[PDB]
């Protein structure tokens, strides 16, 4: 696996300093390496929509992948997102799709209470991906790339060098 | 026959129910394929061995 | 209505505009739906808009 750069940059109002208690480094306060939780800078203020788009120069294919965080109560969102009906949407020239925030009470779990859903799409060369959102979004900051062949093992026991 | 396989079938599982059954059938009947294929070929190559070796004496 | 003795396949599609500035003017301001129904079948869609490529 190879990497490259998103070259994403944000607004003053949007920020990435959210942390959990439920990953470890130094602490705790830390969050996944390669993903932003984004979170409004003020404290009762809305998020604002912002359009980004991405462009791919490599002569492969790439794998973006992105986000979307699940609230678990009414007083938590409006104070990370704001009091609006968030939305996002992704489109590429070969693909389509919309997702929508929703909360309710739920279980408690290891870490807090609530949950985050992935999404993933593949990228051609010469091709771009655009991300429209305006709250809910946990955007990628580093993108991954795959090449060559290999070959997955799955199993439990010592290894051996000799 | 160097033909080299790769997993299907995750260890660790959490598959749906109706792929996996698919999967499951078509296993257990090449599997009785090769069971079968298997203990014919055996079998019917050692009645060779013990005519053969009769018929050089 | 079917009235043939045999089964057919009807198709039909959806629209999604790339900018807000399209469907205020195409098909109005208020929030649109689609639901379709069968004796067998059901299902609904809604509209979406977004900036989108070229
Ligand atoms: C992506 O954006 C670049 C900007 O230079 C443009 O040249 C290219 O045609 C775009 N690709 C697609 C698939 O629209
Ligand atoms: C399929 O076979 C596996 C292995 O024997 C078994 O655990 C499973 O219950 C079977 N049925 C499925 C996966 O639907």
């Amino acid at each position: 696996i190879n990497k490259i750069s998103t070259g994403f940059t944000y607004g003053s109002s949007i920020n990435s300093a959210g942390t959990t208690r439920a990953c470890m480094r130094n602490g705790g306060n830390s969050f996944y390496a390669e993903l932003k939780w984004l979170v409004s800078k003020s404290k009762g203020q809305n998020f604002p929509q912002t359009t980004n788009t991405y462009r791919n120069t490599d002569t492969a294919e790439h794998l973006i992948m992105w986000g979307i965080h699940h609230p678990s109560s009414t007083q938590e969102k409006n104070d990370l997102y704001g009091t609006q009906s968030l939305s996002i949407s992704v489109g590429s020239s070969t693909y389509r799709n919309n997702f929508v925030p929703v909360v309710g009470a739920r279980p408690q779990v290891n870490g807090q209470s609530g949950r985050i859903d992935f999404h993933w799409t593949l990228v051609q060369p010469g091709d771009n991906i655009t991300f429209s959102h305006n709250g809910g979004l946990i955007a990628p900051s580093r993108v991954s790339k795959l090449i060559g062949r290999g070959l997955g093992i799955q199993s439990d026991a010592p290894i051996d060098n000799n | 026959t160097n033909t080299e396989f790769e997993s299907i079938e995750s260890e660790f599982s959490e598959i749906e129910h109706q792929i996996g059954n698919v999967i499951n059938w078509t296993k257990d009947s090449i599997t009785d394929i090769w069971t079968y294929q298997a203990e014919l070929l055996v079998a019917m190559e050692n009645q060779h061995t013990i005519d053969m070796a009769d018929s050089e004496m």
